RNA sequence: ACCUGGUCUUGACAUCCACGGAAGUUUUCAGAGAUGAGAAUGUGCCUUCGGGAACCGUGAGACAGGUGCUGCAUGGCUGUCGUCAGCUCGUGUUGUGAAAUGUUGGGUUAAGUCCCGCAACGAGCGCAACCCUUAUCCUUUGUUGCCAGCGGUCCGGCCGGGAACUCAAAGGAGACUGCCAGUGAUAAACUGGAGGAAGGUGGGGAUGACGUCAAGUCAUCAUGGCCCUUACGACCAGGGCUACACACGUGCUACAAUGGCGCAUACAAAGAGAAGCGACCUCGCGAGAGCAAGCGGACCUCAUAAAGUGCGUCGUAGUCCGGAUUGGAGUCUGCAACUCGACUCCAUGAAGUCGGAAUCGCUAGUAAUCGUGGAUCAGAAUGCCACGGUGAAUACGUUCCCGGGCCUU
């Protein structure tokens, strides 16, 4: 907004893990208020990546999100002539925000039985470096590598 | 539709002028207003005028028409199409 | 440590009447255990949450009737009430419970539905032409 | 834009009630019907007698009618003769039992009502309406009103464009909810068409 | 409103008042169950007798003070325009401008 | 025992009657319970401000309803003739049950 | 308020005059009704029993009547820029004058908010406050509302009780940049901290300045002028306002598995009710029906909240998605459901698999989603007004789009 007056929300843990983290991840996935519904979904897709890998379900989540964080993005910025995309540095809470969207956005896009079996599929996929939302990352580094010569805008 | 424990509606005045038809051999069409009456078996074989709005429309009463209002057979709306 | 200690919690349409004593750590509420009454692990949580903080879950038994409102009001409520209890009981703990924030009264209630809108801030769409 | 109207945004503040009486919804609409009819009897019976406030109370199976005057002789007539006829014809619309009584309305110049209905007698006595309004404001500032307001619209004049004119002084903060607004309009039946007067009187803060 | 429209208002009010019980029992005869099949055909044709207007569903509320059709209240008896007008100048007791 | 029911759209009133009624029962010998404050009713309305048209611009009105109860438990023959006669201020209106 | 047809002319609705008559009730015929022709029953009530004085009918004529025209003759009421921070006046002073100043400037604020400066000194309408509601606490009162300590108990606050608690509604307290630190022109003020339920206008509402659009409304009403008067007035029946090659706006329901279906099982708020709400019981697959309590209501009824949760099944299919359309059979309201009502049962089972250009709403208990009530109302909501439940995402910033404010050119 122009008058630069809003704070910051506080945020309750998830029940099975206390992480605001996973929290937040259950906020993005649900839909028309069903909290309880979105966790149930969150909880049974993350035993089963918990059961297909080695690793926590804290473990094994933050191995996703590290690989579906982006560092570096591409904003319109308009001046005197046409608009330049200039790659701009994604703070940690946007980059966390963002590889939560796209986690849900990809796993929405697949076509699997059930929500929570789409969403451990494209957690294992990204863990594993593929699928969508991978290619997403790739795509916007691809973007601001291609307009590196706009970073001084 | 109308209740069955009511029974079938018709105007007192339409079925006095069916009663006063039907003993005659009176044959000339049965003028009304009434598009609201149930056709009744008693009437099969004369003609009744019902009312359509502007003028009234002569309608042979037959046995398949049992159990319709009069005004079933006379349409009020006129519609011949647009730029037909 | 010795008598009854009362707190009344509200939230949203919710107000609970919360009842402390020492004991071993058996929770009731509407003449149900807690698990019975809440079938939400986040309802279970806020209700444990202020007992979790100040290390006496298992020191205490609690008495709760709790009416209005739904599941996470109710919740809710129960843990501004049990904050009041514990807040009742010691006076130490006052501290404690306003960092972890339990002591505010949340006053979050439903906007009103206004006229021409269909909604408390909905508008009905709106066309140039 | 349009303004709230002084008298109703401020019914439960700082002013009262016309009408106080209590009625489930058997009763309230011909209670309010009754009332409408005995108040527009007595306005069209006491045109000349400078009616202010018409007040109406239903204390039990009776109507009391209390009326604000500035001519209580000329109300009540000799000996009571006019107020006992006023009283047998309210009796006689109401169907109940009917009391009247006479407020005196002491300095008919702070009074809304009274100096809207002079402003309209003066208009259709084709009075110039400009000094129409500055002596009602003059009258009112000299009796001591912290403000006035008067506002004439319509065909002044005669004129074929209608307008208003306004004219104002001292105080008159419509905003401040406690402040005593009295506030009343008339209209005047003039060879040309309807001209509507409204006046704004403040008394000061409560 | 026009002045034939509410005589025609003050008119149904009073034929329904005239034959409100000539047409309660025949209603009641009418709806019995345990009723023979010919009293109920009489009964039937004889509702249709009456005038039309002493039936209480021809009545249509109007404004007390302007015969107004639409925008009607029932506690008050008056089109929206009155009540406001009223409530305005103080003349309903109670009632005031509300907010919440 | 008898019931006294006070319902007035002014609060001020309705407290002026529960106060002459409370004292005019307990002056009498026979004691009093209450006044007990029952709900206020709030029956509202919504009407359109504009005489065509303009179907957004609205009046919102509201009629408020107070209600007193008085309980007058082992009424004397001196308390029981003492109260239709006080005759209390109009826009008050007053329920006698015999419970 | 429109059309066709059938009818009336001081008249459907008022006042005045003359005459006949109590008013009223009960039936017959004709019409299709308006209406006409009758046929019986009453003939009351003050009354100096001269008269009346209600209410009817007839007779004329001053008149009634008009939802007929002009919102570009008007009052009243409303939209709108816009809840934007603006708009002005007196006296003084400047200018031949239109005008200017004040109201500009340095800061600051949501604010023409406030401080400082200053040929201005003051004032008014606007801002803010006073009003309602919501969030905390105290006192009083305690039934129809409540149940902590007790005593019983059919385990039902059910009973004796209790006045603690929730709560009901009256009166009070509380929030004021009040305190602390820093910054700032020794100012206004800003940033942060403490205490507190609430912190900086705490949230929401009401409240709409001078004016603008000859904006809307002569069909709520009123009103100048004009127009009709055996008709543009009045009554009635039937029809129409519900039409249908098409085009647009506002909504509802979907296209499914974060779901459909079946069973079981929780947790609301607000409101209405006497030609009304209508329980229990019985009948019916059902909409409902019969009988019949209680309630003018913190008591009774409407009235089971739904989403939710547990279990089972469906397994990606135009499907156990979707429920449009149509056939048959019914219910209820109502003189009367054909044109043209709502609801129920059986069957039928359309388009639709996420929507081009384009475009809308929303900054927090909001959006989204889920149910509930009310006015209108005999019956007839997916609209309108109102109420709770669950409950997000995001705001780096003001370059750009739209509207607006101040100074300057
Ligand atoms: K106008
Ligand atoms: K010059
Ligand atoms: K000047
Ligand atoms: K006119
Ligand atoms: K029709
Ligand atoms: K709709
Ligand atoms: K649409
Ligand atoms: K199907
Ligand atoms: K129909
Ligand atoms: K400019
Ligand atoms: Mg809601
Ligand atoms: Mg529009
Ligand atoms: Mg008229
Ligand atoms: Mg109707
Ligand atoms: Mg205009
Ligand atoms: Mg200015
Ligand atoms: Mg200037
Ligand atoms: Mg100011
Ligand atoms: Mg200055
Ligand atoms: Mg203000
Ligand atoms: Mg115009
Ligand atoms: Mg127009
Ligand atoms: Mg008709
Ligand atoms: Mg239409
Ligand atoms: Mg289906
Ligand atoms: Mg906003
Ligand atoms: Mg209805
Ligand atoms: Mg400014």
């Amino acid at each position: 907004p122009r008058r630069r007056v809003i704070g910051q929300r506080k945020i309750l843990p998830d029940p099975k893990f206390g992480s605001e983290l996973l929290a937040k991840f259950v906020n993005i996935l649900m839909v028309d208020g069903k909290k309880s519904t979105a966790e149930s979904i969150v909880y049974s897709a993350l035993e089963t990546l918990a059961q297909r890998s080695g690793k926590s379900e804290l473990e094994a989540f933050e191995v996703a999100l590290e690989n579906v964080r982006p560092t570096v993005e591409v904003k319109s910025r308009r001046v005197g002539g046409s608009t330049y995309q200039v790659p701009v540095e994604v703070r940690p809470v946007r980059r966390n925000a963002l590889a939560m969207r796209w986690i849900v956005e990809a796993a929405r896009k697949r076509g699997d039985k059930s929500m929570a079996l789409r969403l451990a599929n494209e957690l294992s996929d990204a863990a594993e470096n593929k699928g969508t939302a991978v290619k997403k990352r790739e795509d916007v580094h691809r973007m601001a590598e291609a307009n590196k010569a706009f970073a001084h805008y | 539709p109308r209740s069955l424990k009511k029974g079938p509606f018709i105007d007192l005045h339409l079925l006095k002028k069916v009663e006063k038809a039907v003993e005659s051999g009176d044959k000339k069409p049965l003028r009304t207003w009434s598009r609201r009456s149930t056709i009744f078996p008693n009437m099969i074989g004369l003609t009744i005028a019902v009312h359509n709005g502007r003028q009234h429309v002569p309608v042979f009463v037959t046995d398949e028409m049992v159990g319709h209002k009069l005004g079933e057979f006379a349409p009020t709306r006129t519609y011949r199409g647009h730029a037909a | 440590a010795e008598n009854q200690y009362y707190g009344t919690g509200r939230r949203k349409s919710s107000a609970a009447r919360v009842f402390i004593k020492p004991g071993n750590g058996k929770i009731v509420i509407n003449q149900r255990s807690l698990e019975q009454y809440f079938g939400r692990e986040t309802a279970r949580m806020v209700v444990r949450q202020p007992l979790e903080l100040v290390d006496m879950v298992e020191k205490l038994d609690l008495y709760i009737t709790v009416k209005g409102g739904g599941i996470s009001g109710q919740a809710g409520a129960i843990r501004h009430g049990i904050t009041r209890a514990l807040m009742e009981y010691d006076e130490s703990l006052r501290s404690e419970l306003r960092k972890a924030g339990f002591v505010t009264r949340d006053a979050r209630q439903v906007e009103r539905k206004k006229v021409g809108l269909r909604k408390a801030r909905r508008r009905p769409q709106f066309s140039k032409r | 834009g349009q303004k709230v109207h002084p008298n109703g945004i401020r019914l439960g503040i700082v002013k009262p009630w016309n009408s106080t009486w209590f009625a489930n919804t058997k009763e309230f609409a011909d209670n309010l019907d009754s009332d409408f009819k005995v108040r527009q009897y007595l306005t069209k019976e006491l045109a000349k007698a400078s009616v202010s406030r018409i007040v109406i109370e239903r204390p039990a199976k009776s109507i009391r009618v209390t009326i604000h005057t500035a001519r209580p002789g000329i109300v009540i007539g000799k000996k009571g003769e006019d107020v006992e006829k006023l009283r047998k014809v309210v009796a006689d619309i109401a169907g109940v039992p009917a009391q009247i009584n006479i407020a005196e309305v002491r300095k008919p110049e702070l009074d809304a009502k009274l100096v809207a209905d002079s402003i309209t007698s003066q208009l259709e006595r084709r009075v110039m309406f400009r000094r129409a309004m500055k002596r009602a404001v003059q009258n009112a500032m000299r009796l001591g009103a912290k403000g006035i307001k008067v506002e004439v619209s319509g065909r002044l004049g005669g004129a074929e464009i209608a307008r208003t004119e306004w004219y104002r002084e001292g105080r008159v903060p419509l905003h401040t909810l406690r402040a005593d607004i009295d506030y009343n309009t008339s209209e005047a039946h003039t060879t040309y068409g309807v001209i509507g007067v409204k006046v704004w009187i403040f008394k000061g803060e409560i | 409103a026009k002045q034939s429209m509410k005589a025609r208002e003050v008119k149904r009010v009073a034929l329904a008042d005239k034959y409100f019980a000539k047409r309660a029992e025949l209603k009641a005869i009418i709806s019995d169950v345990n009723a023979s099949d010919e009293d109920r055909w009489n009964a039937v044709l004889k509702l249709q007798t009456l005038p039309r207007d002493s039936s209480p569903s021809r009545q249509r509320n109007r404004c007390r003070q302007t015969g107004r059709p639409h925008g009607f209240l029932r506690k008050f008896g008056l089109s929206r325009i009155k009540v406001r007008e009223a409530a305005m100048r103080g003349e309903i007791p109670g009632l005031k401008k509300a907010s919440w | 025992r008898i019931r006294i029911r006070l319902k007035a759209f002014d609060h001020r009133l309705i407290d002026q009657a529960t106060a002459e009624i409370v004292e005019t029962a307990k002056r009498t010998g026979a004691q009093v319970r209450g006044p007990i404050p029952l709900p206020t009713r709030k029956e509202r309305f919504t009407v359109l401000i504009s005489p065509h048209v303009n179907k957004d611009a609205r009046d919102q009105y509201e009629i408020r309803t107070h209600l007193r109860l008085v309980d007058i438990v082992e009424p004397t023959e001196k308390t029981v003739d003492a109260l239709m006669r006080l005759d209390l201020a109009a826009g008050v209106d007053v329920q006698i049950s015999l419970g």
